[PDB]
């Protein structure tokens, strides 16, 4: 199935070859989480990586570059906790905005901070071309 | 903000792990970023192309905290039906709240059958598209309640049966009653009520510098507030009313009952006593009696009467004299003879009346100004001490000094002045020269002179007091013939009328 | 049954005859046998399987009666869609309810966006089949309440969004606090409050036959009923506690205060009053004092002291005398001593005592049974009645007699017994003869004896009064040597001891 | 569309040909009439006419017969008042026994009692006979 995905340089499943593509079913969950990485366990990071993560249209997902009123899904603010966010690929969710799951079309979840708070209200490219820290998804028809 | 939460969904960051039936495929978890743009767990179903939907949501155990009326508060949306693919009917727009009470916090399955129905809940407004920037609500919100609770606590759950709903928060609580001090007394924290037609007593403990005059007692209603207030906790003596508890009298203020009214001022000639007094202390030579109220000034002690008139019989002896100069400021004057037998014999010191002396009017403490002495030894001189006592002069030191007066027994009367005569004659005064009597039977102390008008109805005699042997008569209008009449006065008696001098102006 | 209502569509026999847009092929009118065996007028519509539906109903203006706070009770079933042919799919289980104020009561159109929604009503349950026999309770009841009304009148209106639905009754009413008598005071009928959190202050009015102690007030709550009762109003003097107005004392009862216990009955020696009386009037013969409360008992007049005692000095007189045989009922019991003059001359007639008699003790009311009368002339025969005095004896008649003693002044007092013999010896009792005295002084009245055991401790003297020359003594042990002492009393004085008489047993 | 049936001997739409046959609609309204005849109005009859109208199966129809515990649509106790009952062509009703209109069926509104207060609870032809009071409904395909 669907695995966590761990938002930190410590992943390295982003420095991979194609470049962290999922293909969630419609039915599918997904976390996205950001370790404690203060009292260091594992899956935690050198050092907590402040980061901003966005959903993004794929055409701007490439181009690391997040809209104006981005759609932001999870705030890397606290280094003391563990932080997540889990979607489920469905037609019902607690989000109030109305967006919408194209399929047969592509979504990036990128991180345009340079990962540090000083950097983390950046909306252009920022880890997001650095370590390449993004995620494509295609989801099933 | 005047309730306790029992369980908010909101809260919880990890996840809230509740049973479901099914458990895939039915109501599920997932993360929303809500209003207050805070990542938050929720639960979502949306079978609506599937028939026969029976999809059973248990929370887990929830701790009534002894409070057996608790509110449920569920903010869900549900999405409109035919904004789905493929999806063309009639939309499912409710869903059923139940509730099962416990004492078992860990009940392993859901229970169909053992759950009570709460309530059909329905959905105000549906929605088509999601919100993407910031959060307009337009969430929907339904309470309802449960109770009387008896068990330790209890789980909720809910049932669809085939809409496209979304629990976006699931709250919990129980109403309460402020802790608030109304009519000088604190009201402790009280849960409402298990029913609305039934209200809740309740008796607070007043403040530790007051005490309890009336019972005090508080309603607390369903509402979560007090109703009635009946009794009211007045403060302490050396103690006012004040916002929170019973505050203490300043330096220079004292309060001896427990009045609604606030700290009085120290009265006049009184020291100033410690924060917190009861009655402000009277300084060194001010004294307040027993009987006397606190409000009253510290009193002055009272002063003896100047003037001291005395006439003599054969074995009697009668006293007269005026009203005290400084009365101290009290109404209760009582007069002290004292008998010392004094007179006889030139050296000072002498022995007491031992003797049973009898005098008719009072023994000691007389209110009157006049007093008569009986069965005095005749041939013996004797003397009296007029003590004033007041209200307070017990409690204050002894009277400095008390006028007094030597008498004689045997020794008589004295007699008439020979003649009178007139020295000055004008239109506005007339002088007047006497001698002193032939006979004095006494040491002469006071010449008595009256006056009255000739030629006319007898008007009140005028009396002029005077010690020395010569006096002026004074507004007089002229032409008016009058008769001058002298008359001498001792301790020992009473003298005559003198020589009838007609003196026209 | 504490609820009235203003509207209720099951009272209409005609028809309801609601204005409906669409007029036709929306809401529509149908009669029902109802729960009750009744024909009624219902309302319903079911649409389902055509798309955007909005189908309004819509009542006659409905009055509130002036009451700010109106609830609506719908009595509904909503028909399973699915039980329907053709239609597969998810059900609309709710309708909305609306409502309007105005002061016009003939609103000729429905202007949709006029109403406001008072709520989403969701159907709690749905039913596949008609009921043919009789009628099970499924149906669906939904109150909501609307409120502070402002105007003359209001409409409810319902919207149907695509249900199929039957609105089976639909009742307005409000609620009202009824009328009770509590805590012996009258409450009249009062509307709920505008606001759950407000409440309505009620101060009703007393009894005629009683009178307000306290303020009384109830506090009428939203759900039709008073919470906490405040001040009760006590039955007025007359009048005892009863289920409803202050019932009166029946004949033989009195009540003089306002108290919470019951009417008492007469107490003794007084008369029967009509119905409702304050006091027990007392019969002729008996009065009731002024100060004295009207719980005691009638009085009886006292009764005068049998026996007097009298010694005589040169110039003074002594009395005694013992307690009065009859009470009455009063602890306050005095003794008023009247001069006389009436025993000088043979004569019945004499003059009063106008002369300034003198007695000590007391003048007129002494409570103390003795009594000493001092400057009596001497060589002159007086007489004393000693008249006893109750607290009532003044509203009383004057009683009927009163025991008095004639006594002589410059007469000595009576001599001694010569000699005394003993008649009969025996181991049980010892005979005693004596003659009068040689000098009488007077007229004998009494010869008192006294006894005092030898070779012993002395022992308290035993007293015997007799007023005949002869006596015998009583209970006394064997070979007990005595000795007797006889003294001659009069009321003119006290006698002297006898020849003491050593007689062995 | 449908005209109100008047419940009396006055109406004499009942001594017709035929015999009252009405043809409602799938959504036609129907309304049965016992007007007060007491203030003698119009569509009233000579004296007060006491029925009870019950709907039967077309089979008992003909018989004049209703069955036990009949289908009662309307009682006309009250010589005083006017009694309407109204029937709507249609799924939903304030009706709570469940029953139903197969289309292509014979139904008949039929009156058993003699007309009077004493022959009221007959449940067997009476006026029905009598005055040949029945009415037949053929309902819409």
């Amino acid at each position: 199935s669907l695995e966590p995905v761990y938002w930190n340089s410590a992943n390295k499943r982003f420095q991979a070859e194609g470049g962290y593509v999922l293909y969630p079913q419609i039915g599918d969950r997904l976390d996205l989480l950001c370790p404690r990485a203060r009292p260091p366990g594992p899956h935690s990071s050198p050092s907590y990586e402040f980061y901003k993560l966005y959903l993004v249209e794929g055409a701007q997902g490439r181009r690391c570059e997040a809209p104006p009123a981005p759609n932001l899904l999870l705030t890397c603010d606290r280094p003391d906790l563990d932080l997540r966010f889990t979607i489920k690929f469905q037609e019902y969710s607690p989000n109030l905005w109305g967006h919408e799951f194209r399929s047969h079309h592509d979504y990036y979840i990128i991180a345009t901070s340079d990962g540090t708070r000083e950097g983390l209200e950046s909306l252009q490219g920022g880890v997001c071309l650095t370590r390449g820290m993004k995620v494509l998804l295609r989801v099933g028809q | 903000t005047n309730e306790v939460t029992l369980l908010d969904s909101r809260s919880v960051q990890g996840e809230l792990g509740w049973i479901a039936s099914p458990l895939e495929g039915g109501w599920e978890e997932v993360s929303i970023m809500d209003e207050k743009n805070t990542p938050i767990r929720t639960y979502q179903v949306c079978n609506v192309m599937e028939p026969s939907q029976n999809n059973w949501l248990r929370t887990d155990w929830i701790t009534r905290e002894g409070a057996q009326r608790v509110y449920i508060e569920i903010k869900f949306t549900l999405r409109d039906c035919n904004s789905l693919p493929g999806v063309m009917g009639t939309c499912k727009e409710t869903f059923n709240l139940y509730y099962y009470e416990s004492d078992n916090d860990k009940e392993r399955f859901i229970r169909e059958n053992q759950f009570v129905k709460i309530d059909t809940i329905a959905a105000d407004e549906s929605f088509t598209q999601v919100d993407i920037g910031d959060r307009i609500m337009k969430l929907n919100t339904e309470i309802r309640d449960v109770g009387p609770l008896s068990k330790k606590g209890f789980y909720l759950a809910f049932q669809d049966v085939g809409a496209c709903i979304a629990l976006v928060s699931v709250r919990v609580f129980y109403k309460k009653c402020p802790l608030t001090v109304r009519n000088l007394a604190q009201f402790p924290d009280t849960i409402t009520g298990a029913d609305t037609s039934s209200l809740v007593e309740v008796r607070g403990s007043c403040v530790n510098n007051s005490e309890e005059k009336d019972v005090p007692k508080m309603y607390c209603g369903a509402d979560g507030e007090w109703l009635v207030p009946i009794g009211n906790c007045l403060c302490n003596a050396g103690h006012e009313e004040r916002s929170g508890e019973c505050q203490a009298c300043k330096i220079g203020y004292y309060k001896a009952l427990s009045t609604d009214a606030t700290c009085a001022k120290c009265p006049p000639h009184s020291y100033s006593v410690w924060e917190g007094a009861t009655s402000c202390t009277c300084d060194r030579g001010f004294f307040r009696a027993d009987n006397d109220a606190a409000s009253m000034p510290c009193t002055r002690p009272p002063s003896a009467p100047l003037n001291l008139i005395s006439n003599v019989n054969e074995t009697s002896v009668n006293l007269e004299w005026s009203s005290p100069q400084n009365t101290g400021g009290r109404q209760d004057i009582s007069y002290n003879v004292v008998c010392k037998k004094c007179g006889a014999g030139d050296p000072s010191k002498c022995r007491p009346c031992g003797s049973g002396v009898h005098y008719t009017p009072q023994q000691n403490g007389l209110k009157t100004t006049k007093v008569s002495i009986t069965d005095l030894l005749a041939h013996t001189n004797y003397t009296f001490e007029i003590w004033a006592v007041n209200g307070v002069s017990k409690y204050n030191p002894n009277p400095d000094q008390s006028v007094s007066v030597t008498v004689t027994t045997n020794q008589a009367a004295p007699s008439s002045i020979a003649l009178v005569q007139a020295k000055e004659v004008t239109r506005y005064s007339v002088a007047l020269a006497w001698l002193e009597p032939d006979r004095p039977n006494g040491v002469i102390l006071e010449y008595e002179v009256k006056y009255y008008e000739k030629d006319q109805n007898e008007r009140s005699y005028r009396i002029v007091r005077t010690a020395a042997r010569n006096t002026d008569i004074k507004g007089l209008n002229p032409l008016t013939s009058y008769v001058f009449h002298v008359r001498a006065r001792t301790a020992a008696g009473y003298g005559d009328f003198s020589e009838p001098l007609e003196v026209t102006t």
